[PDB]
């Protein structure tokens, strides 16, 4: 049995924390390097995530196997961040060291990091007013949205993106109290066309069967048959036996499905709903006969497709042909199709003025390594903006309030003079590692970086003006238009200082020969 | 590439704190006595850690800069010995942390000269004035940073004996550094601390007068560097003797010429006679000594050459190597000199008053044996130390290890609101502040870390309301209870490692 006490203990604590916040802080910003991954499988994997990688990454200890569940509170709240926290959590946990090195006690500045994080959300408060109007701060999230795509999937910022992004999500908050859901949304993500293609459903989409252009493709009023009862003879994957008397039974048969097809239409199209879509699918054979019978219908529909376009109707699925009512149907507010992709075939898209339970931004791509890729910039950009429509606060963040609240936190050592002012210290220092990053991973030189905003808050405090990441040698957060919420900044002050918490929490370090085994 | 001398330079660092630290131990008057190991192998109990630097070290580059920087203590100041070890380890724990970062040693060296002439400003300002011409505000300045220091047992009754010793000196106001170049120690073998105190002119050991006078009115001062003898190769007579007639026609013509000599002596006018030893020339003849004795003059012999370089440059007894150098000037002038034989074991001589440049000031040392005396040399000495270290800068400080405190608080606050690249460095400068009470709240037991962080809970709102107080041995303010120190001492301790730190990082 091996004990490794007190420093023992935390040199452990400084390893692996020290590899996971070197990594985070070659990757923030936009001038972030990316990060690399193969996998456990053995396959290349290029992200700038942190929460993509932690959990890529198999973690071996304590340190690293906290930062999955870290990240995911992050990433799931806030979105982008995930180095930020990394890289401050672990600058503090490095200085306290020191700190311990100097003979300060651990838990007096564990006590201490949490009123350190205290006096800095309320800076916050006094730092980057917080009214931002509905109309006009789509356009800095147009702006915010156009820095995540413009720099890291894209090289020059795919306009119709940006905008849609801000669009959806106004969709959804209207309706429940000036908030989104992220099941009431989805970033859904096709290639097969053009990468400039990127659409908003306001419900979802299935592509539109036709069998022949010769037989009439149709598309009309806005109520769509969510059925899983035959319209169409359906398959669930199994073979019966075949057997007919005569061949001239069988061209009787051809004139007695015709009225059983016409059967099909008069029990559906006098209910409503004229777009037929059944879940288990069929041939072309009987597909286009249908179609020449005047009624669409959608073949090989996917199990849970006929659930999702259920609820973004809010109407409910006709289980047999036999129950038949209109309540059962889809409620849908416009019906029509729209080509999938350029060159391929069509869709069917069904939008509802009803019920927004999904509302799916739906891009498409030319390359398929550039979606996700794309999808994860989109992925962040719906989580920040959640921040927004709830309350309008927003930081200038990058740069600007890291100095900021780093002028604070070591003022606030000063004006609440007690032990924990090492700590403070322990906390104000490492405010000033995360600008340093932005300018590490930059080819600016970081340590001429820290040097001019901090004249910058001798000349203003509570600074829109804070440090580039383009190297357009302009230094600003409102005219380089780098603006974040006040919300999702404030939450990164909280899990950086859980985390430094929570390696404190026992002072057991004694194993069996089985505690990280 | 630098990354040769890189690991060159981790290395003088670690190395130079690594014999500093023994020091934070010994740091304070609550500082631990340091048993030394000889290179042949003995104990020796030692406090005073540079005393240990000047005894036992390493041969190594970075700790032969140690025993030069307390060695410029000493000789600057005396005082803050310990102190100055500890300030230059604390500033080589910021210099690791820089160059981890990746800052090069000229961009950290010139910003500790900054610093430094930016923290004794402010300094200053935490220091108050006091006089230098009121002998009386000297008096109780000196004594309370004697009470402050160990050694208080006899410096009571010999603070203000050093206090009208100074007060001669102290002609201006402004009441310049100090010369101990005019102040001569002398020590009498028997008499009383009760009875050690100040003659002027100097005080001289035992004379040795063949008929010569004891006590002469308005003497002369004289110097003599000249033989009176034959040359030597074997023999200071070279005869290659058997016979009586050879050794009698070559001797009294020994006598012929040291006959011409002695009178020109006289003549010039001469009481009083600077004699070296006869084993700083060749031979020096008593039986002219006798005829000079016999024409009334008073003789000391046997004396250090650099002394008299001592005594030449006090006395203006400007040096007479010849005869052709008995002038006016070159001789000094006595108004009274005799020897006191009494009050006390042994016997000293009296040039009570000289024709002297400035103020020609000798203390007089006594005691019941030389360990006695020892003990008021000391005593003498570092009293005559803070009256120096005021003397050369006005204003005085509280000590106690509470205005670096003070000052860390400031250094932190200004390098933030100044700018910088180096703003980590001097804000790493002030972190090395800091460590020194701390080691001093180590030595005065009371948790050090619970203890300064609660000296600059007073010196940030009350700017100082508790302090570092080794009588109470905790948290006491230095103003409530006096614990005060010459400003020079702290400063002093202060440049004289930045001054060191900034060379260090130059070291290849």
């Amino acid at each position: 049995k091996s004990r490794l006490m007190g420093l023992e203990a935390l040199k452990s604590h400084i390893m692996a924390a020290k590899a996971v916040a070197n990594t985070m802080r070659t990757s923030l910003g936009p001038n972030g390097l990316d990060k690399m991954m193969v996998d456990k499988d053995g396959d290349v994997t290029v992200t700038n995530d942190g929460a993509t990688i932690l959990s890529m990454m198999d973690v071996d200890h304590q340190i690293a196997k906290l930062m999955v569940e870290l990240s995911k509170s992050q990433d799931d709240e806030i979105g982008d961040g995930t180095t930020g926290v990394v890289v401050l959590a672990g600058a503090l946990l490095e200085e306290a060291e020191q700190l311990l090195d100097r003979g300060i006690h651990p838990i007096r500045i564990a006590d201490g990091y949490e009123q350190a994080a205290r006096v800095a959300i309320e800076h916050l408060d006094k730092i980057s007013d917080s009214v931002l109007v509905d109309i006009k701060d789509t356009e800095p999230l147009i702006q915010t949205a156009k820095t995540t795509l413009g720099s890291k999937v894209v090289n020059s910022c795919h306009r119709q993106m940006a905008e849609i992004a801000v669009n959806a999500v106004l969709t959804v908050a209207d309706m429940e109290r000036r908030d989104v859901d992220f099941e009431l949304i989805k970033v859904e993500g096709k290639v097969g066309g053009r990468l400039e293609d990127t659409k908003l459903i306001k419900g979802v989409i299935v592509d539109k069967d036709f069998s022949h252009p010769q037989m009439p493709k149709k598309v009309e009023d806005a109520k769509i048959a969510i059925l899983t009862c035959p319209f169409e003879p359906p398959k669930p994957k199994t073979k019966h036996k075949l057997d007919v008397t005569s061949v001239e039974d069988y061209k009787a048969l051809q004139k007695y499905e015709k009225e059983k097809f016409e059967e099909m239409i008069q029990q559906i199209k006098e209910t409503g709903a004229n777009l037929a879509i059944c879940q288990w699918g069929f041939d072309d054979e009987a597909n286009h006969l249908l179609l020449q019978n005047n009624l669409p219908a959608v073949r090989w529909v996917g199990g849970p497709e006929i659930e999702l376009i259920a609820i973004a109707t809010g109407g409910r699925i006709v289980p047999r042909f036999s129950e038949l009512t209109a309540e059962k149907l889809g409620f849908a507010g416009l019906v029509q199709e729209i080509s999938f992709g350029t060159t391929k075939d069509k869709m069917l898209v069904i939008e509802q003025c009803k019920n927004s339970r999904a509302v799916t931004i739906f891009i498409r791509g030319g390359n398929k390594m550039i979606i996700e890729e794309a999808k994860r910039s989109l992925h962040d950009a719906l989580c920040v903006i959640r921040n927004l429509i709830r309350d309008n606060r927003v930081v200038y963040g990058g740069g600007a309030a890291e100095i900021s609240c780093a002028l604070a936190v070591s003022q606030e050592a000063d004006k609440c003079p007690t032990l924990e002012q090492y700590a403070m210290r322990a906390f104000a220092d490492a405010l000033e590692v995360i600008p340093m990053a932005l300018s590490e991973n930059s080819g600016m030189n970081p340590i001429q970086t820290m040097t001019e905003v901090r004249a910058r808050q001798v000349k203003e405090m509570n600074p829109a003006l804070g440090i580039d990441c383009l190297h357009k040698g302009t230094n600003d957060m409102k005219q380089q238009h780098v603006i974040e919420t006040l919300i999702g900044k404030k939450q990164q002050i909280s899990l950086a200082t859980q985390m430094v918490r929570m390696i404190l929490k026992i002072d057991d370090i004694r194993k069996p020969g089985e505690s990280e085994e | 590439d630098r990354d040769k001398p890189a690991q060159i330079r981790f290395s003088n660092i670690s190395a130079a704190k690594a014999v500093a630290d023994a020091i934070r131990t010994s740091l304070g008057p609550k500082g631990m006595d340091k048993m030394i190991q000889d290179g042949k192998g003995d104990v020796t109990i030692t406090n005073d850690g540079a005393t240990i630097l000047k005894q036992m070290q390493v041969l190594h580059p970075a700790a032969r800069m140690l025993v030069e920087l307390s060695k410029a203590q000493d000789i600057e100041a005396g005082d803050g010995t310990t102190s100055v070890v500890i300030i230059a380890g604390s500033l080589l724990d910021s210099c690791t942390k820089l160059l981890q970062k990746g800052i090069h040693p000229t961009i950290i060296s010139e910003s500790f000269q900054k610093a430094l002439e930016k923290g004794i400003e402010i300094l200053t300002d935490m220091s108050r004035p006091v006089e230098l011409s009121d002998r009386e505000t000297l008096l109780n300045s000196a004594t309370t940073s004697l009470n402050s220091k160990v050694v208080s047992q006899y410096s009571s009754l010999l603070s203000p004996m050093s206090v009208n010793a100074v007060m001669k000196v102290i002609d201006p106001a402004t009441a310049t550094s100090v010369d101990l170049r005019d102040i001569k120690i002398v020590k009498k073998l028997g008499g009383t601390i009760d009875d050690c105190e100040l003659v002027e002119g100097l005080v001289l050991t035992q004379k040795v007068s063949n008929s010569g006078i004891t006590r002469v009115e308005k003497a002369k001062i004289g110097l003599i560097q000249f033989c009176l003898s034959a040359p030597k190769t074997d023999m200071d007579n070279q005869i290659v003797v058997s016979d009586y007639a050879q050794m009698d026609r070559v001797l009294r013509e020994e006598r012929a010429y040291i006959l011409n000599l002695v009178k020109q002596i006289k003549k010039t006018g001469c009481n009083v006679l600077l004699i070296q030893k006869s084993i700083l020339r060749d031979a020096l003849s008593d039986l002219a000594l006798h005829f000079l004795n016999k024409m009334k003059i008073m003789v000391i012999k046997d004396i250090e050459r650099e002394d008299i370089e001592f005594i030449c440059k006090t006395i203006g007894t400007k040096p007479v190597a010849h005869i052709d150098q008995f002038t006016a000037d070159m001789l000094g002038s006595a108004e009274l000199a005799e020897e006191v034989n009494l009050n006390g074991s042994g016997k000293l001589l009296k040039i009570t008053g000289c024709a002297s440049p400035g103020k020609t000031v000798t203390i007089v040392v006594r005691g019941s044996n030389k360990l006695v005396i020892e003990e008021a040399e000391r005593s003498i000495h570092d009293a005559l130390c803070v009256i120096r270290c005021l003397v050369k800068k006005r204003a005085l400080i509280a000590g106690g290890g509470a205005p670096e405190i003070e000052l860390a608080l400031r250094l932190t606050e200004y390098s933030r609101t100044l700018s910088g690249m180096e703003s980590y460095c001097v804000r790493a400068f002030a972190d090395a502040m800091e460590v020194i009470p701390s080691t001093l709240a180590e030595n005065a037991g009371l948790n050090p870390i619970s203890t300064v962080t609660e000296l600059r809970n007073r010196h940030a709102q009350g700017e100082k309301t508790a302090g570092i107080n080794v009588r109470k041995g905790g948290i006491s303010n230095i103003l409530e209870e006096l614990v005060v120190q010459p400003l020079l001492v702290s400063v002093s301790a202060l440049t004289l490692a930045t001054e060191t730190v900034r060379s260090i990082l130059k070291i290849d």
